[PDB]
């Protein structure tokens, strides 16, 4: 009564007479238009989608550093105005940033590599989770890792399940995809990726399976040797000249890095690396049990016995056996997986799926 | 006997300007849409009293 | 339906909306909506079939005949046929 009378009352009271101003001014068609640059003295140039030219005065509802060139504004029909600024909502512009609904992927499904796992941990999920630790240490955090090995080894599963406890911002770009068919869009895009990432959140910038300027074979969206240099070295700078406060994280991850120029890593800023190698018969026992965890098995089916004939295989080789099989009891409709899909599943396998390699030493 | 009047006052309907012809983009709380023109820009009008 | 007489714009009609009511496309590139006059019909016109309007309330006026002018062929082959396929 008394307390609402000194404070709602007068508060209340000025907006009701404040938005009976706002009718001559947010009502009329309000057009819109893209920003140019500001001023000192209030006033700024306006270019609506009709392309013409307009200056005038700054007016309420807008702060100075809300005002950005290249943004958008809020026009009036008669007086040609600025009303406002208007942000835009509906996600940050292009909506294919990755933005990680979390499906949950955790790390029973990639145990076995724990020796290789608790390495990524550290350098990724460590500062994000426990910043305490690196900065009462004293010591800057490393802003990534980059991953080599032969494929199948789960580089991709490895980075993740890093995310996934982070609940944090974290991006999935494939390397094709850094060069395009018009000359000179090639660098803009990798602006624009390390741009938007950093604004929000302490995201994660992984880049997998990068043939990026190598065996070209392309006709359509080659663009010579100006192309190579370009796209590049504008990553180089994102991890040189880009300034940024440690949340930004950059993970890349191919089959042969060697491809690439070893210039563009500069391992001052990266200073983890890990490698991949093919499991033993103790490894390969653990990872086909989490396959079969969800899976209906036979009681003639044994796992250590589908372990010793495994040979010269990597995760998804051992993957890909538990899906033929499952696809054989698929075409009868069994519930549990006997020992006769697993027979012709190993074959199959070895034969298509697993092919030679040149090493071919011994 | 409508006839009549329908044609006679139909003059006070061809005088008028008529309408603009936008698609609907976003809206807001103030009960405002953003009618996007197609030959010309984006619009900020206030959405009909009957919906 | 007189009213209207000399100053007329040339329109272009697109789809149907409502009973006399359509819209239309004229050369100047604004499109209006509009109501369509009482000696006019809908089964009398075409989609694509280009129309009249006012100057500056850009009224529907009248149904132009389905002969489109615009460039190029205009009417028909003129001095054409003077050669054979020999």
């Amino acid at each position: 009564f008394v307390s609402n009378s000194e404070i709602l009352k007068p508060f209340e009271k000025k907006q009701e007479e404040e938005k009976k101003q706002l009718e001559e001014i947010r009502g009329n068609p309000l057009s819109i238009g893209t920003l140019e640059e500001i001023i000192d003295d209030d006033h700024a140039i306006v270019t609506s989608p009709t392309m013409p030219d307009y200056y005038v005065s700054i007016l309420s509802f807008v702060d100075k550093e809300l005002l950005e060139p290249g943004c958008s504004v809020l026009l009036h029909h008669k007086t040609m105005s600025i009303v406002g600024v208007l942000q835009d909502d509906a996600d940050p512009m292009v909506s294919v940033m990755k933005m990680d609904k979390s499906p949950t992927e955790s790390y029973s499904d990639i145990g076995g590599l724990e020796s290789q796992i608790q390495e990524i941990k550290e350098s990724v999920e460590l500062p994000l989770t426990h910043p305490e630790l690196y900065e009462e240490m004293g010591i800057k955090p490393p802003k990534g890792v980059i991953l080599y090995g032969a494929p199948g080894t789960g580089k991709t599963l490895l980075a993740k399940a890093v995310a996934n406890q982070t609940s944090a911002t974290f991006l999935r770009i494939v390397g094709s995809e850094l060069i395009q068919k018009y000359l000179g869009d090639g660098p803009r895009l990798c602006r624009q990726i390390f741009k938007v990432a950093g604004e929000n959140a302490p995201s994660i910038v992984f880049i997998d399976e990068i043939d990026a300027i190598g065996t070209k074979r392309y006709d359509s969206n080659s663009g010579g040797e100006r192309e190579i240099q370009r796209t590049m070295l504008e990553l180089l700078n994102q991890l040189d000249g880009f300034d940024d406060r440690g949340d930004v994280k950059v993970i890349m991850a191919t089959n042969k890095i060697e491809t690439l120029d070893p210039a563009l890593i500069r391992p001052g800023r990266i200073d983890r690396k890990i490698l991949f190698e093919n499991p033993d018969l103790s490894t390969k026992k653990k990872i086909l049990g989490i396959h079969t965890s969800k899976m209906n098995l036979s009681e003639d089916v044994n796992l250590e016995t589908l372990v010793t004939t495994k040979d010269d295989l990597s995760g998804a080789d051992i993957q890909a056996m538990c899906t033929e099989a499952g696809l054989l009891a698929l075409r009868e409709r069994r519930m549990q997986v006997t020992a006769e899909d697993f027979k012709q599943a190993k074959e199959r396998v070895m034969k298509n799926k697993v092919e030679e390699n040149l090493e071919g030493l011994y | 006997n409508d006839k009549v009047r329908f044609i006679k006052d139909e003059l006070r309907l061809l005088q008028e300007p008529g309408s603009y012809v936008g698609e609907v983009i976003k809206i807001v709380s103030d009960k405002k849409v953003l009618v996007k023109v197609q030959p010309e820009g984006k619009y900020i009008v206030d959405v009909a009293k009957d919906i | 339906k007189r009213i209207q007489s000399v100053p007329l714009v040339i329109g272009q009609f697109l789809e149907p909306i409502d009973q006399n009511t359509g819209i239309v496309s004229s050369t100047t590139g604004m499109s209006y909506v509009v109501r369509i006059l009482s000696t006019l019909d809908r089964e009398l016109l075409k989609p694509s079939m280009s129309v009249a309007l006012h100057r500056h309330s850009n009224a529907l006026v009248d149904i132009l005949p389905p002969d489109s002018d615009s460039s190029i062929s205009v009417m028909g082959e003129n001095e054409k046929p003077d050669v054979t396929y020999a």
